[PDB]
């Protein structure tokens, strides 16, 4: 597909300006930043559990097998 | 020829005790056109008064206080006399034609109308709606849509952003007052002129004039005529977008100089290199417009046209054309390959015709009565004094390649410029690319 025949498109109008009448990165704080947390603060609470969640385990692993290698005091108490 | 030109009658000029300059070209034509033509246009109004300069003129003719429609519109008919006139963005003027036998007369009624319209509260209410319809016929007319949508864009958050006859709520809402005020605010003799040519001899024109025209100045103010404020332009893009449409309208274009600017003598000699195509032609040998020749071979335009439309201190360089849904990217493609070729490798060839044809035009600009007053009357609202043909030539006539290359390079090369486009659209790149497409890969 090419273009010329993507759509049937009608009274849309757009204004934009050349790239050098305008500024690349603006506005770090006014929008930026806000945003970037307004995403951060989004998805944490969906992506963050699972992987959480696979930490723990993988600790409790680590640490179960690195425990059930030393010897209970007791296996001989005589 | 050099002598045809030599022996044309100068055009004389003299102001007023008023302000009003009163200039004409005496031919011998039994006919002729007299007219004032204001230093006032849309540029001139506000967020508010915007459209009244143009409410103003579907009102001028209407009638005046010294007389009445009935009788103002009977007068003139009855005298086989022509009243006709317009408004731009910086330019007004009211002209009439009849038989040199009345310089007097018309002379007489011009006054009566650029200083006394009757403004009627029952007329203005009826061209209120006249123009609210008479504006939603100039809205289909794609053609000119597509140049109001540039000037928008192009000189962005400016009074000539501004379109001339201005937005349906101005003119929905216009106060039979706010019309005075915009009429007792602009028309004054210092930004008026009074131009005439045919069998009128100048004396019984300033006379007749200096005899209707009796304005008188107080203060410092009234005597001195104010600058405007500079118009920004901007490299951007609008696109109005409707696959609704048999074919779209695209148009280009980078700032221009402005009147004064000699330059736009070269850059008006460029134009004429690149010219214009219309599928009513014979030409798939047109002499150079390889844009017309082009266009032609691969059928990429209904037509196109190349325009240095100027003002104050300001300016448009550019192009437009017309072109099926399919065939709008290889034609700016080539067009806009032009500009560069037309800046960057032209040759003496070009140019040495680029001037004839101008030259032709030059002249035929003066071809009758009307359109001669017509350059009398902007000549001197725009330039300060007139210039004769035999000038324009010289100017034009001393235009050689590497002239042409510097200038237009000058005005054109790297820029970003102004496009806009309504119609069925899609095919056309995005800004980007018209963008470098400014830069050719020396």
């Amino acid at each position: 597909r090419q273009f010329g025949h993507l759509t049937r498109v009608r009274h849309l109008i757009t204004y934009s300006l050349s790239p050098f009448e305008q500024r690349p990165f603006p506005h770090y704080f006014s929008k930026g930043v806000p945003n970037v947390w307004r995403r951060l603060r989004a998805c944490i609470l969906r992506v963050a559990p699972p992987f959480l969640a696979f930490y723990l385990l993988y600790t409790w692993g680590t640490q179960e097998f690195e425990k059930s290698k030393r010897k209970n005091p007791a296996a001989y108490v005589n | 020829y050099a002598q045809a030109l030599q022996s044309v009658p100068e055009t004389q000029v003299s102001q007023l005790d008023n302000g009003v300059r009163v200039a004409s070209e005496q031919s011998s034509q039994p006919t002729c056109t007299v007219g004032v033509w204001i230093d006032a246009g849309s540029r001139y109004e506000s967020e508010k008064n915007n459209g009244a300069g143009y409410f103003l003129e579907h009102l001028a003719f209407k009638g005046t206080k010294n007389r009445p429609q009935n009788a103002l519109e009977k007068e003139v008919e009855s005298m086989g006399a022509h009243l006709n006139a317009y408004s731009s963005r910086e330019h007004t003027a009211y002209y009439i034609k009849a038989l040199s036998k009345d310089v007097p007369k018309a002379v007489e009624l011009l006054a009566d109308i650029v200083q006394n319209c009757s403004l009627e509260d029952s007329q203005i209410e009826k061209e209120r709606d006249v123009i609210v319809r008479e504006l939603q016929e100039n809205d289909t007319s794609m053609r000119e849509v597509v140049f109001n949508y540039l000037h928008a864009t192009a000189f962005q958050g400016t009074g000539l952003a501004q379109s001339v006859e201005g937005p349906s709520e101005n003119i929905r809402k216009l106060s039979r007052a706010d019309l005075t005020e915009y009429l007792s605010t602009h028309y004054t003799a210092p930004r008026m002129v009074l131009a005439a040519a045919g069998g009128v001899e100048h004396q019984q024109l300033l006379e007749l004039a200096q005899k209707h025209f009796g304005g008188v100045p107080f203060t410092y103010d009234d005597d001195a005529v104010p600058t405007l404020s500079k118009c920004r332009f901007t490299g951007s893009q609008i696109r109005h977008r409707e696959d609704g449409l048999p074919l779209a309208h695209v148009a280009i274009a980078v700032e221009g100089p402005g009147w004064a600017h000699p330059d736009l003598v070269a850059l008006q000699v460029a134009n004429a290199i690149i010219g214009h195509y219309d599928r009513t032609y014979g030409g798939g040998l047109h002499s150079s417009s390889p844009l017309a020749s082009i266009a032609v071979t691969n059928k990429l335009c209904q037509s196109f046209q190349t325009f240095s439309i100027c003002y104050s201190e300001t300016g448009l360089f550019g192009f437009y054309f017309v072109c099926d849904r399919m065939s709008i990217d290889d034609m700016m493609f080539v067009l806009q390959g032009q500009w560069m070729r037309l800046c960057t490798s032209i040759s003496e060839s070009e140019v040495l015709r680029g001037k004839n044809f101008l030259r032709n035009a030059l002249v035929s600009h003066l071809d009758g009565t009307t359109p001669v007053c017509e350059d009398i009357g902007r000549e001197l609202l725009t330039y300060g004094r007139r210039i004769p043909l035999e000038e324009w030539e010289e100017r034009l006539a001393e235009v050689d390649a590497r002239m042409v290359r510097e200038v237009c390079s000058k005005y054109i090369y790297d820029q970003c410029p102004a496009v806009a486009g309504p119609g069925p659209i899609e095919q056309l790149p995005d800004y980007n690319r018209i963008r470098s497409g400014m830069f050719w890969l020396r």
